[PDB]
């Protein structure tokens, strides 16, 4: 059951005592290889954080991260480098591009720090690109993007080296109906062909329930848990 | 991707119009090396011209060997000429006294050097205006002309000039004060210090004039170094007789010393001031201007050949920076130092002072001469500057979590 | 919450101590200020205080300066000492000078002889001990002899030194007979100094009559100066008819004179380079108030107006410049040498008996003021370009 | 009536020759008292540049942005952040805050720079924020606050001053339904009672329908003007 992400008793208490405020608490994910994976909650619940801490972004207070049944925290940093580069594709709550890069650039950044062969990189980026939407809009740099235009850049930064997990912090906050549809159909259509495990992070019911498991955040605390089958 | 997929990030810090930034380190360095060029260059100056000053002319400091009728001098002479530090030594008189001229009364020391010393253990003939060397032969005793004397004397070619022994001798008999015909064998038209302070006398005549034999009165040294030069001296002394101490020295120019003390600790802890210019000016580029930028890369970075392609790519970014200034400041401090501008005043016209031209307008002055091994010292030290100034924010930034993004 | 725009700079100064290193960095700005102050500082104290060195302790024993005769001998009642205007003129006396040779019990040796009025303020009488402090009274022809000379003469008290002058001679057929007289010496002036080795004292009477001057004429007046400076410059003051300027500049000791222009010319050069140095380190500020171009837009989308920007980074920089400026005279004055003298045994070769530090209050004062001043100018050209630009702050 | 904002002939294009990329032409706005206004349309169809633009904050290449009759681009420095601090509240796209400062002086920048007195200033501000939902969140710095806040303290900071005119680039994009909800009704609130008119943009259509009048933004063109009654 649990394989891809197995998080134990992560809680995340800032600020010393008699003072700390409990943003996460007690959190346990058992997120399987191709799992649909919706997390809703509103606000301060601790959803950017969780995000962060899976992904080993941060260091976790208490409890531990566990992918692919190596540990993250106890994990080298060469090591922690291959998976973000190979198995991890985060987006961020905003852009956070790099703004001397195009967006050509900056989504093929991954390979071109992956060490992959020129050719196959631009060729590869571009087709990401076409896919997410930015066919005239791809030589422009983040300073003369948009905001959505940003978030679609840096969701496809996510998906250009073919990660297992990619873990969204709102992918679709800054977007319309349209570009949302279009984009969790390309989430779908990489769950379906590639296998990728989707870890996002949405506020809009409607998207969310076009995926296959929900968790709510609230108080610190996993609650709704829906299971058809 | 080895040699092009890594100063490719480092290259891309020009940005949009804002690349205005990042030269403030290319400048920043090449002032930096530019004044440490000048520093030095002046220094090295300085030093050239007061070694000209001490030890160049009117060396001081020695062991006066006092003795009457010295005469085995030859093995003490090679004992010392030949210890470490000590460039050549070479017998001369030390004498003072009174010189007729005019029927006047002239104080004068008589620097009896050796004529057939003179060419190889002296620099008198090659410090004259340029004249044959059969004019500097010994035997004929010929003496240079002063201005002092010659101002009232009108002594030309072929005019003989009597000279009198002052007769300062212990002994109350004026026993014959030696009386020497000198003639004059030549002229000069550099100046007269040189014929104000300085006289030669011939050895005969020397040793007549001293109720003596064959008595030498100090035996000279000529240098290249003086820090050093008092426990040298000290121990080169210390093979003569333990009866006959030595008083020390110091005293006659310890202020001088005092003096190229402090100019070197006041240049050396003003230029690494103006290192620490430099290394600040880079770190404060390389903290703020990019730092998320190493935050997302971290995030997403590389298989991990090397654990620094961050450190890396900041290494080729300062390398790069601090190579542009440092050549640019290299040749700035080379081409300000080597010569001033023709004319002076034409720049500094807008001098703030509302007042002509320069007031303390200076021709030829602060002399400076380069040393191209100091050149390559500053360019060194200025790339490892750089090099350490970009690594270590680099270093700082990358171990920090990647959610060091958002704040 | 200070209602005068100040409150925003005060916070950007005190702001994002986040991980105990960015507020090292942060600080940088007036770090850089008082590192320039107290290089500044450390070397105009240092270079005042060896002057002082200098003038004192070799150029008060040794006459300063001296005005005497043109032509022939020299009338007082041309221009007395009531009567000595000059620029700077500081100490007035007379004094005879003279190049003379001394015969001793062991060898002849030469030198010069200062005679002086023992009733007016000797630099030399707290040195005679042992012996009366006018001694050489008029006539009593008594020359007090110093500690290097007579030990390197091998000469003791009561002695009868031959000190002879070379410009009064006659002719004679057995050679020159100058002025020679036997003198005399009582004891030693320890004057413990270098100066002491060829310098002597002698009565100003005695002096006139050994060289057959007329009655009441005296070889000059000797001028004790107050600055060595200005000395190139006023060698064509008012030297009226029968009196002629001499000093030590170029007459004698020029040796010194020489090496204090050069010393003065390096250390100008010095400082000016320690000046483009701290003038590079005001553009790291001249760039970090341009790195906050996201805050600057923020504030003048609130509504703030430009000039009220530029009082903001004025005041930003004007604080920076302060607080360099007064950690810069307190690192100048309380750690210019006073701790532990530098530690002088690491293999550096420092001189660590050498402190010739006195801190000019004036010059920190106008150094530390020079320093702010130009903190807050610095933020005028950055300032204005910052509010040039429009609210298009969309990361360019 | 339309008295606030007339908007006429506005055209932006500023970028290298040949590449010059327009964004808008000929766009036109007539906003007037309590005008309950809605900007919708897709990503990069140009409509946070064009609040960018209409609220003085940026340049525009052609045509007049005219507020209360009074001519924006003709006007100077000063009157300028007179009407910035006194009639338009902006709500950038993003949070755009001042990291310097915490939650409550970021939210009350614009009255400390209206010269007002803090006695007033501090409850002001503290009822803004616990109308909007963060009076325990007062405290944080921004770099401690989380997307969804740093909005609601934007929103809050261009509602303390009860702005004539508040323009607002996505207001609700990192905000969940409920709070998104209690936002809006809000602004419902405040224009009922202050007066004030908002220039909202926004994707979600159910907020959308919420607004008084709704046009479509898209390729530089206005295409939906739909009224009602
Ligand atoms: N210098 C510039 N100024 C304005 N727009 C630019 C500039 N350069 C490029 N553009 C493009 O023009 C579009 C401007 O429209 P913009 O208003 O930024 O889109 P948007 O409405 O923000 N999309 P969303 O993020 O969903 O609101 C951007 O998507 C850019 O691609
Ligand atoms: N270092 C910190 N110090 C103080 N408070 C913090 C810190 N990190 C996070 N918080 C707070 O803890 C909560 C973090 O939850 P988070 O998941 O970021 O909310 P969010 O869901 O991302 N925002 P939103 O979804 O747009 O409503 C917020 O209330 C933050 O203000
Ligand atoms: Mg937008
Ligand atoms: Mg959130």
């Amino acid at each position: 059951n649990k394989i891809l992400l197995q998080c134990d008793n992560l809680c995340k208490r800032y600020q010393e005592g008699s003072v700390q405020t409990d943003v996460l608490h007690n959190v346990s994910f058992s997120v399987g290889e191709g799992e649909m994976m919706a997390i809703v909650g509103s606000s301060g619940s601790g959803k950017s954080t969780l995000l962060h801490l899976l992904g080993g972004l941060d260091t976790p207070t208490s409890g531990d991260v566990i992918f692919n049944g190596q540990p993250m925290s106890k994990l080298s940093s060469a090591a922690k480098a291959e998976l973000r580069n190979q198995k991890l594709g985060f987006i961020y709550q905003f852009h956070h591009l790099l703004p001397d890069f195009t967006a050509l650039e900056n989504v093929a950044m991954p390979l071109l720090i992956g060490k992959k062969k020129p050719a196959e990189i631009n060729s590869r980026a571009l087709e990401m690109l076409k896919a997410v939407g930015l066919d005239h809009r791809a030589n422009h740099r983040p300073s003369e993007l948009s905001g959505g235009e940003r978030q679609r850049v840096a969701i496809a930064r996510a998906l250009v080296n073919n990660p297992r997990l990619v873990l969204a912090d709102q992918p679709t906050g800054n977007l319309d109906a349209r570009n949302a549809d279009s984009i969790f159909q390309l989430l779908g259509e990489l769950n379906r062909l590639q296998g990728t495990a989707f870890l996002v992070v949405t506020h809009d019911l409607q998207l969310a329930k076009r995926m296959s498991r929900q968790l709510e955040m609230r108080d610190g605390r996993l609650t709704a848990e829906l299971s058809l089958m | 991707s080895l040699l092009i997929g890594l100063r490719f990030s480092r290259g891309r810090r020009r940005g949009g119009m804002v690349s205005l930034i990042s030269v403030i380190s290319t400048i920043g360095i090449a002032l930096g090396v530019a004044v440490l060029i000048v520093g030095l260059s002046a220094m090295n100056g300085f030093e050239r011209e007061l070694n000209n000053r001490i030890l160049a002319v009117v060396p001081h400091g020695e062991i006066e060997a006092v003795d009457q009728p010295w005469t085995n001098w030859q093995e003490a002479l090679d004992h010392v000429q030949k210890v470490p530090g000590i460039a050549a030594a070479a017998p001369y008189i030390n004498f003072t006294g009174l010189v007729e001229s005019g029927a006047n009364l002239r104080a004068i020391q008589v620097k009896g050097v050796n004529p057939q010393q003179e060419q190889r253990l002296s620099a008198l003939p090659s410090f004259v205006q340029g004249d044959a060397w059969r004019n500097f032969k010994a035997g004929e005793q010929q003496i240079i002309i002063g201005k002092g004397v010659a101002d009232a004397l009108k002594v030309k070619q072929g005019d003989w000039v009597s000279i009198m022994i002052p007769n300062s001798n212990p002994e109350h008999k004026l026993m014959q004060p030696k009386r020497v015909r000198l003639h004059v064998a030549g002229i000069l038209q550099l100046s007269g210090q040189l014929d104000h302070s300085f006289a030669m006398i011939p050895l005969a005549d020397a040793q007549q004039y001293l109720d003596m034999g064959s008595s030498v009165s100090g035996i000279a040294l000529k240098m290249t170094d003086v820090f050093n030069a008092n426990k040298l001296v000290r121990d080169a002394g210390e093979v003569t007789n333990s009866y006959v101490y030595i008083k020390s020295w110091i005293g006659t120019y310890g202020y001088m010393y005092r003096d190229i003390q402090m100019i070197r600790a006041i240049m050396y802890l003003a230029m690494v001031l103006v290192i620490g210019v430099a290394c600040f000016n880079i770190v404060s580029t390389l903290v703020m201007a990019v730092k998320d930028k190493s935050g997302d890369i971290a995030v997403l970075r590389t298989l991990g050949a090397k654990d620094g392609l961050i450190r890396a790519i900041f290494v080729w970014y300062g390398l790069l920076a601090g190579l542009f200034g440092s050549l640019c400041g290299v040749i700035i401090g080379v081409v300000v130092s080597l010569q001033l501008t023709p004319i002076i005043e034409w720049i500094e016209k807008l001098i703030g002072h509302q007042f002509l031209s320069s007031d303390i307008y200076f021709i030829d002055f602060l002399p400076s001469e380069l040393h191209w091994l100091d050149v390559f010292y500053v360019l060194v030290t200025a790339l490892l500057l750089s090099l350490l100034a970009s690594w270590y924010p680099a270093r700082r930034a990358s171990n920090i979590d990647p959610a060091r993004v958002l704040s | 919450y200070q209602p005068v725009a100040l409150f925003i700079g005060l916070r950007y100064m005190r702001g994002r101590a986040a991980d105990r290193f960015g507020r090292f960095v942060s600080w940088l700005s007036t770090i850089g200020i008082t590192l320039g102050v107290m290089a500044l500082v450390t070397v105009l104290s240092v270079m005042n205080g060896f002057e002082r060195e200098l003038q004192n302790n070799i150029l008060g024993l040794m006459p300063q300066a001296i005005l005497s005769s043109e032509h022939g001998s020299l009338n007082p009642q041309q221009l007395p000492e009531t009567a000595v205007k000059l620029d700077g003129v500081n100490r007035v006396a007379p004094i005879t000078t003279g190049d003379v040779v001394l015969q001793s019990a062991r060898s002849v040796a030469v030198g010069v002889m200062l005679g002086i009025d023992p009733a007016q303020k000797d630099p030399l009488t707290p040195y005679l001990v042992n012996v009366k402090q006018t001694d050489l009274e008029p006539g009593k022809y008594n020359v007090i002899l110093g500690e290097q000379l007579a030990s390197q003469l091998g000469v003791n008290r009561g002695d009868q030194i031959r000190v002879m002058v070379p410009s009064a001679s006659q002719f004679t057929p057995m050679g020159r007979i100058p002025s020679q007289r036997l003198f005399n010496v009582i004891g030693t002036f320890a004057a413990n100094s270098e100066v002491d080795g060829y310098e002597m004292l002698v009565n100003i009477e005695d002096a006139s009559r050994l060289m057959r001057y007329p009655a009441g004429n005296i070889t000059g007046w000797r001028l004790w100066l107050d600055e060595p400076l200005k000395v190139d410059s006023l060698s064509q003051q008012k030297l009226p008819e029968g009196s002629k300027w001499q000093d030590w500049r170029d007459r004698k000791g020029e040796l010194f004179q020489a090496v204090r222009m050069e010393k003065n010319m390096m250390g100008l050069l010095l400082s000016l380079i320690v000046a483009v140095a701290a003038f590079n380190i005001i553009t790291s500020l001249g760039l970090m108030v341009m790195e906050k171009q996201g805050e600057v837009a923020i504030l003048q989308t609130q509504g703030l107006t430009p000039r009220q920007i530029m009082m903001v980074f004025m005041v930003q920089g004007a604080s920076a410049g302060i607080i360099g400026a007064i950690l810069g005279a307190a690192l100048g004055a309380l750690l210019a040498s006073q701790l532990n003298n530098l530690m002088p045994i690491i293999g550096v070769l420092l001189d660590g008996a050498a402190l010739p530090v006195a801190i000019e209050p004036l010059q920190v004062i106008v150094i530390a003021l020079v320093a702010m001043a130009i903190a807050l100018l610095s933020t005028l050209y950055p300032s204005w370009r910052a509010a040039a630009t429009q609210p298009a702050e969309a990361l360019r």
